């Protein structure tokens, strides 16, 4: 029964202000302190503060006491966090834990994005470099170039070529993001049979395709 | 307040024993840093694995045990499974704060090695009048999960460029990812052979390609 549904991911620019939501269920609220913990990009987990619905009070790392603020709902039993003028390494997912003899329940965290521009990719077709077919099979990919921000979807004429596909994790490269997807056919598909990869960029309303032709 | 030193990644295969180490820098670890564990299963899922230097139950198995071995902690896996695969976080109480330790990478081998399928591409057309030559290899359905990615551009070992990604999982259980090669176009039509060499283990696949 036990669950911390947390708030939706966050995207804000510098000196923003964010507050993540927590509710939680299957327990009772006022037994167990409510932990905010930061997990960044590869610098893991960190510790922010705590409140003790049992005693009203919060407790706050100092390296986060003017940044972050914790607030209870006990009328909804709902935990809030609150972090002020915020920044690029204020970037990552926040989480709730509850308390006892240890941060035994987590909630789902809650992901906050500090940065710059929205920009749609620039598609670009990977084909054969005049190679042919070693196994009657064949790999052509895209580009999804420089975008902002995430996430990114690829698929192969249409849906329809869903074997043989590996779409691969964005890079961040000139502080947008770099992706890719693959597919592998046979060359009987290749150049007869169309072969389309499209793109869709969510947060730019984006839907390209990008045809692949023999260079 | 101090270092919680963990194991930055260990790997074991199922019916072994695992040991997990977390380590105070302030000196001998008591009940009055209330040593936790968490898991974090790769789906950024957290959940909570011992308490209390000791305590085992929300419904952890047996298998899983916490101990207090005089400057550190220690999680002991005795019995590992493949499921156990997952990131370890220590958690150590100075007073009033909380420091987690660097989080121990435990991988376990649940499959056979495979080795990668890899496919080098050269800069596109429609790229290579934005002055930019995006070279782009491909690594795919390699067990396990880990490998380096090398170039030399016309043999001339590369330190440029090279963004290679963290290997994600596929719907195989095996991994996949690639690697990345950005420059200009004036250089891209500068030289000839331009090579990706995958290292998975102590074999590396090379893949080239003689443009002009
Ligand atoms: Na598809
Ligand atoms: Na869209
Ligand atoms: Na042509
Ligand atoms: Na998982
Ligand atoms: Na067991």
């Amino acid at each position: 029964e036990v669950q911390l549904q947390q708030s939706g991911p966050e995207l804000v620019k510098p000196g923003a202000s964010v507050k993540v939501s927590c509710k939680a269920s299957g327990y009772s609220f006022t037994d167990y302190n409510m932990y905010w913990v930061k997990q960044n990009h590869g610098e893991s987990l960190e510790w922010i503060a705590y409140i003790d619905p049992s005693n009203g009070d919060t407790f706050y790392n100092q390296k986060f006491q003017g940044k972050a603020t914790v607030t209870l709902d006990k009328s909804s039993s709902t935990a809030f966090m609150h972090l002020n003028s915020l920044t690029s390494e204020d970037s990552a997912v926040y989480y709730c834990a509850r308390g006892g003899g240890l941060f035994a329940f987590w909630g789902q965290g809650t992901l906050v994005t500090v940065s710059a521009k929205t920009t749609p990719p620039s598609v670009y077709p990977l084909a054969p470099g005049s190679a042919a077919q070693t196994n009657s099979m064949v790999t052509l990919g895209c580009l999804v170039k420089g975008y902002f921000p995430e996430p990114v979807t690829v698929t192969w004429n249409s849906g329809s070529l869903s074997s043989g596909v590996h779409t691969f994790p964005a890079v961040l490269q000139s502080d947008l993001y770099t992706l890719s997807s693959s597919v592998t056919v046979p060359s009987s598909p290749r150049p007869s049979e169309t072969v389309t990869c499209n793109v869709a960029h969510p947060a730019s309303s984006t839907k390209v395709d990008k045809k692949i032709v023999p260079r | 307040q101090a270092v919680v030193t963990q194991e930055s990644a260990l790997t074991t295969s199922p019916g072994e024993t695992v040991t997990l180490t977390c380590r105070s820098s302030t000196g001998t670890i008591t009940s009055d840093n209330y040593a936790n564990w968490v898991q974090e299963k790769p789906d950024h899922l957290f959940s909570g694995l011992i308490g209390v230097n000791n305590a085992r139950p929300p419904g952890v198995p047996a298998r899983f045990s916490g101990s207090l071995t005089g400057d550190k902690a220690v999680l002991t896996i005795t019995g590992a499974q493949t499921e156990d695969e997952a990131i370890y976080f220590c958690a150590l109480w100075y007073s009033n704060h909380w420091v987690f330790g660097g989080g121990t990478k435990l991988t376990v081998l649940g499959q056979p090695k495979s080795s990668p399928s890899v496919t080098l591409f050269p800069p596109s057309s429609e790229e290579l009048e934005t002055n930019k030559a995006t070279l782009v290899c491909t690594i795919t359905d390699f067990y396990p999960g880990v490998v380096t990615v090398d170039w030399k551009v016309d043999g001339t070992p590369v330190t440029q460029g090279m963004e290679t990604t963290q290997p994600s999982k596929q719907s195989n259980n095996k991994y996949m990812a690639s690697s990345y090669l950005t420059l200009t176009a004036r250089e891209w039509e500068r030289h000839s052979s331009y090579s990706c060499q995958v290292t998975h283990e102590g074999h590396t696949v090379e893949k080239s390609l003689s443009r002009a």
